[PDB]
RNA sequence: AGAGCAUAGCUGUUGGGACCCGAAAGAUGGUGAACCAUCUAGUAGCUGGUUC
RNA sequence: AUUGGAUAUGCCAUAUAAAGCGCUUUCGAAGAGUCGAGUUGUGCAGCUCUAAAUGGGUGGUCAUCUAA
RNA sequence: UUGACCUCAAAUCAGGUAGGACUACGCGCUAAGCGCAGGAAAAGAAAAUAACCAUGAUUCCCUCAGUAACGUGAAGCGGGAAAAGCUCAAAUUUGAAAUCUGGCAACAUUUCUUUUGUUGUCCGAGUUGUAAUUUCAA
């Protein structure tokens, strides 16, 4: 068959080196696993009960629903999006929402090097709201990357139905 | 444009959601009586009776024909003409179909038939109105499609105890109880001006 | 967040997406078996609506069915019949084409745990709810008879009340 | 006394109270966030075959057999004359841009 | 197929026993719940006066009992119904009134933590 | 109500052309009132019916003679009858 | 008025592969869709390891749970 | 005539007979004790409801009740504040002081501080005082929890009890 | 310047299997290569009978 | 001898918690091959088409409900 | 060359569950046939009536009423029995998946050495969404 724009657009994914770059990033602001989670809470559950503040946490946030509360939220300054989420539908307004909501999107290869970052199995979607001030140029320069290589790029072949 | 080969006279037959066996049947004759009906689909607002233009004009039709099933119980029927015109409602009870056996009549179908009406219509300058309005309707037009030259039907109209007997001749098997309710002056709306009382 | 697009999605049945989506669907669909298990729901919206959780304990089942009973109360039965350790909790439309109508079922485990402890799916432990689709108690069984509230919708009739003092 | 007492009457002097609305009567008001889910979605989905005709009808100006084949198409005036407003915002957003 | 009425008596009794078995319960209390009074809906009967469901949300605002802890005291909640007219209002809640009037709640054990 | 004048001159606006021919516009409407004062029986207002009836086939039949109309239905032209 | 005439196709006797039509997100919009406060909760330490600190603390004093130092050396 | 029956019949082995056949049984009153002690076991409810003074039903009664013997508006029905009424008899009377009594029991309802809760409100009173609550709610760095005022003057006035 | 309402009895009559017995069918579901079980107390102007 | 729901009382109680009702210069999501329309068979089902957002359903512009 | 995920398989792997009978009463498909339940079932908290001074889930009984409607044959109201209300989907927990099955190890507990849990730990499920909060009466 002839695949529809919303649907071809997903063929057209990031590349080797902006991604790698772009997961470069994400790993420095993975969440933080239960195994880990549980020993930072009896450590301070464990100050509290001999004797007795803290900072808000940074950590890229995923989940569907989750993250495009944040891109409707005008939060989310760089969404990345899976390419091979079972059901197309999931994923399908996706980049046409970020149009919308002036967000800088990506489509990146498999929901398992997108699952690795969070410590899940698959995620369809992950998103940076907030990243430290230390990296502030890295997100800067990563953002411009993705504008000039995958949204400069393509851009025609998004609107031109595919196969 | 406006129209290609402009047949004088359309009529426009719609059933408001409520109807029935007996009152669908009954519309199911006056369709196929005349050739120059554009049968269509129900009409789903009991409200907005303003509407009904749009339909007449989207489908080129002049008569307008409205079957309200109030109650499901009563069938009221309501005759107007599209642009401006008088819309004038009318009441039909003591229903007999195509199926029952005091029938012995048998028309031919686009048969222009002879419109025979009661004197008393022109006693009352309303009466004319509804006299009126039924010869234009009735009457099928010259040039109609689906219509046979030869004539085998009479259509009689007598007004008794105030109460119109429609009945066509060849009994062809229409029957019913014409009986004005009232009239408005507009298209469907427009302030009421004769009260059959 | 996203489901409200999905639903949204989904009420535009001939788009050129959901389109090209249904026929390249059915292809995949006709390839497999008449019931077969799903991974997931293909329309997770929907079936997160009629019930579905995505925990231990429940299961989706795809069936098609010839076009041409109701079609949805037909797939739950069979669906009822091939699991037949399971409960069937709701069915969805989800796919179809000139053939075949396609259904997905939502079915939950009675004899699981996770079932068997979550006080808003207990109800289904019991064995009231043996077969409910068999008996017309599911969502297109209970619109099948008719079963609603107003006026659109037998032993009391035929009998003659002969009361003590008459 | 605490009893109820069934039948009767009582005093026929009436004073009508103004009830405030029902939340349960705010259905069928557009919100903000399901206008703009809305859009976002006619937009991505693309149109149906019967949508293409009309809108097509529409851009050769031929309104009277658009709105037929939107009434025959949808099954009512009421469904044809919100499908025909909608398409003829969509022509003249598209053409905006387009 | 006739139906016969040879179990009306043992019917009745069997009902009074629910009542008894109904109070061996819940004994200091009534059997039954208090009603509301509301006029019936037509031009032949707006005349009579009949016991309704429940107490509407303004006849309990205005009572004073919210309408959580109005169950837990056996008075019905209506949230269909509504007063159209002030009548129907000062009627029943009046009513609730006369029943608070009479009503001795039993004080329940509540839990009362060591620290704060 | 029953406005007079302006029925009356609904009536003439949308009054039909008296010059159409007789067979063209099939209205046999005469002016011998020929309605039985007792059409509450049927027998009565059957009567009435048929002697308006006749007399109108009558008048459609000269007319149609009259306008070269063949009004005589022909057993080989063959057509869907409306029964 | 009507003319009660007949449409040149009254039944009374195209691009099928468009590129993707930018209508709606040719423009960017500039604010939030949700007009909804902000909850205070997203401001502060958070309820949930609170609630989950305090029932961990609780095994601790219970001894229910090894401490770290105790389980550290256990280790050993 | 069943089968089944028949085989109960025409063997040796005896019925699960079960003899709990009580008419003009009436059930016992758990529930109350001072129910209980004042209860007739053979009187019905509603005469068990009247003699001890209680209401059976608050609402009328669908028949004809037992005679034994020859017996011989809107600001005024919405503000006003009717006082209790009268206990009729003395087990009324005795529910009536038991509950008054057990309510003094248990009517300790207000709550004392915790190590946690004392020192939040007592550093930010130190810093704040003891009167401008509003301001210690906008405060963010001692106001850690983010209470807002309300909180705080609660946390203020159950400290010094 | 109201005579009805209820209950019971007798009598008549209408519908229920309908005073009792007796009529060629057919249907649903099975058995054996027609039979069997329900429907069925099938259809009555008729036959025979109908008790101090 | 098995247990019901209560009562009295002891010991624990993760309350840095969880509620009800006051207020609002802040918000308020609501179920689609469904509803509906056309046509056949026995409201329901088949088949063709297929929606909306103060909308939709059902009654007499009003009332009343708020489906899938 | 390795690993992650996906999809499909295998096992006399571990733990379960389904069938058949009864069927007076229940609910379905099509008296009979067929399917499926329980101690009752079904129904059930209005996309319900009404046109009033309005009512208020369901079921049952009386009445409406042999009425309306088109010989068939109700229903609103009215009288009574019993009365009980709620759960989700759709809004980010986002200052923290707060959620859960299972294995193992302890402990407790029993209509019961037969039952049923608690705590700790490890894996798995789950961000394609498990909890809390919310259900328009808001």
């Amino acid at each position: 068959l002839k695949v529809p724009p919303a649907i071809a657009q997903f063929q057209k994914t990031l590349d080797k080196n902006t991604a790698t770059q772009v997961f470069k990033l994400l790993n420095k602001y993975r969440p933080e696993t239960a195994a880990e989670k549980k020993q930072r809470l009896v450590a301070e559950a464990e100050a509290v009960a001999n004797g007795k503040v803290s900072k808000k946490p940074y950590n890229v946030k995923y989940g569907l629903n989750h993250v495009v509360a944040l891109i409707e939220a005008k939060k989310a300054k760089l969404v990345l999006i899976a390419s091979d989420v079972d059901p197309i539908e999931l994923v399908v307004f996706l980049p046409a929402l970020c149009k919308k909501m002036g967000v800088p999107y990506a489509i990146v290869k498999n929901k398992a090097r997108l699952g690795t970052v969070i410590h899940q199995k698959t995620a369809a979607v992950l998103a940076v709201t907030e990243v430290r001030e230390e990296d502030k140029n890295e997100l800067a320069s990563i953002v411009s990357a993705v504008d000039a290589n995958f949204s400069a790029k393509y851009d025609e072949s998004r609107r031109k139905w595919g196969g | 444009s406006a129209g290609f080969v402009p047949i004088k006279q359309k009529v426009l037959v719609l059933s408001s959601r409520g109807v029935t066996y007996r009152q669908r049947h009954l519309l199911n004759d006056l369709v196929s009586m005349m050739p120059h009906s554009k049968k269509d689909s129900k009409l789903d607002s009991k409200d907005r009776l303003y509407q009904l233009n749009e339909l007449a004009e989207l489908y080129n039709c002049n008569n307008i024909f409205f079957f309200e099933s109030r109650r499901r119980e009563d069938l009221y029927l309501h005759i107007a003409r599209a642009p401006n015109g008088p819309t004038v409602k009318f009441h039909v009870e003591n229903l007999h179909t195509m199926d029952e056996l005091n029938m012995t009549g048998n028309a031919l179908k686009g048969s222009r038939p002879i419109l025979s009406f009661d004197k008393t219509f022109d006693t009352a300058p309303h009466l004319k109105v509804v006299k009126e309005l039924l010869q234009q309707t009735f009457g099928i037009p010259k040039g109609a499609r689906r219509s046979k030259p030869f004539i085998d039907r009479v259509c009689t109209l007598t007004i008794a105890d105030g109460k119109i007997w429609f009945r066509n001749y060849e009994e062809i098997g229409p029957r019913f109880v014409m009986t004005i309710i009232n009239i408005l002056e507009g298209s469907f709306g427009g302030p009421v001006i004769y009260k059959n009382d | 967040g996203a489901y409200k697009y999905l639903e949204e999605l989904a009420k535009k049945k001939q788009s050129d997406v959901n389109l090209f989506l249904s026929r390249v669907r059915a292809w995949e669909y006709r390839q497999m078996n008449v019931i077969h298990r799903a991974s997931r729901p293909s329309r997770p919206d929907k079936a997160r609506r009629l019930g579905y959780k995505a925990k231990q304990g429940y299961v989706i089942y795809r069936i098609r069915v010839r076009r041409g009973r109701s079609a949805r109360c037909t797939a739950e039965e069979r669906v009822g019949r091939y699991c037949s350790n399971l409960r069937v909790l709701n069915s969805y439309w989800v796919n179809q084409d000139a053939t075949y109508k396609f259904f997905e079922v939502i079915l939950v485990d009675p004899s699981h745990k996770a079932i068997r402890r979550d006080p808003r799916i207990n109800w289904i432990v019991n064995p009231v709810h043996k077969h409910r689709e068999s008996r017309g108690l599911t969502s297109i069984g209970k619109k099948s008879r008719g079963i609603g509230k107003g006026h659109r919708f037998w032993l009391r009739h035929n009998t003659l009340s002969l009361r003590r003092y008459r | 006394a605490p009893g109820l007492v069934v039948g009767l009457n009582k005093g026929k002097t009436l004073t009508k109270r103004q009830l405030p609305e029902r939340p349960s009567r705010r259905k069928g008001h557009l919100s903000k966030r399901t206008a703009f889910v809305r859009s976002i979605v006619r937009e991505v989905a693309g149109f149906a075959p019967y949508e293409r005709r009309v809108m097509e009808l529409i851009r050769n100006s031929q309104d009277k057999r658009a709105r037929k084949l939107a009434k025959k198409r949808l099954g009512t005036l009421k469904r044809a004359k919100g499908k025909i407003e909608e398409l003829t915002s969509v022509i003249q957003s598209s053409r905006l841009a387009h | 197929y006739v139906k016969t009425w040879f179990n009306q008596p043992g019917r009745k009794l069997r009902r009074r026993q629910a009542r008894q078995t109904k109070a061996a319960k819940i004994a200091p209390r009534p059997v039954e719940a208090i009603r509301p009074a509301v006029k019936p809906p037509t031009i032949r009967y707006n005349m009579k006066v009949r016991a309704g469901r429940g107490f509407t949300l303004e006849e309990l605002k205005a009572a004073g009992v919210s309408r959580r802890v109005a169950s837990t005291i056996g008075i019905p909640v209506d949230h269909r119904r509504r007063n159209r007219s002030e009548e129907s209002l000062q009627r029943n809640v009046e009513r609730i009134k006369v029943y608070l009037a009479h009503l001795i709640v039993f004080p329940r054990k509540a839990g009362q933590p060591k620290k704060g | 109500i029953n406005n007079t004048v302006a029925l009356e001159n609904i009536y003439e606006r949308i009054k039909y052309p008296d010059d159409i021919s007789f067979v063209e516009n099939q209205a046999v409407t005469t002016k011998e009132p020929i309605i039985i004062e007792n059409v509450e029986d049927d027998l009565a207002r059957e009567l009435a019916f048929y002697k308006q009836g006749v007399s109108s086939v009558k008048a459609a039949f000269a007319k149609l003679r009259e306008a070269n109309v063949l009004i005589s239905r022909p057993h080989d032209y063959f057509a869907e009858m409306l029964k | 008025e009507i003319d009660a005439g007949y449409s040149s196709d009254s039944s009374t006797e195209f691009d099928p592969y468009p590129d993707y039509d930018d209508f709606f997100t040719n423009t960017v919009r500039e604010t939030p869709l949700s007009s909804a406060p902000e909850p205070k909760r997203r401001f502060a330490p958070s309820k949930h390891e609170q609630k989950r600190i305090l029932q961990l603390a609780y095994a601790i004093r219970k001894g229910r749970i090894l401490t770290s130092e105790q389980r550290a050396e256990r280790e050993r | 005539a069943n089968p089944r029956q028949r085989n109960k019949q025409r063997s040796g082995k005896p019925r699960l007979t079960r003899r709990n056949a009580n008419k003009k049984a009436k059930a016992k009153i758990y529930g109350n004790f001072v129910i209980q002690q004042n209860w007739d076991k053979h009187a019905t409810l509603r005469q068990n409801y009247a003699r001890l003074g209680l209401l059976a039903t608050p609402n009328y009664v669908t028949g004809g009740v037992e005679k034994l013997y020859p017996d011989p508006t809107l600001d005024d029905v919405l503000d006003k504040e009717i006082s209790i009424a009268p206990a009729k008899t003395e087990v009324v009377r005795q529910l009536e002081e038991e509950a008054v009594k057990k309510a003094a029991r248990q009517s300790n309802k207000m709550l004392p501080l915790s190590a946690f809760e004392h020192a939040y409100i007592q550093r930010l009173i130190n810093k704040y005082g003891t009167e401008d609550f509003e301001s210690m709610a906008k405060d963010v760095k001692l106001n850690s929890k983010l209470f807002n005022g309300s909180k705080l003057k609660n946390l203020y006035i159950r400290m010094k009890a």
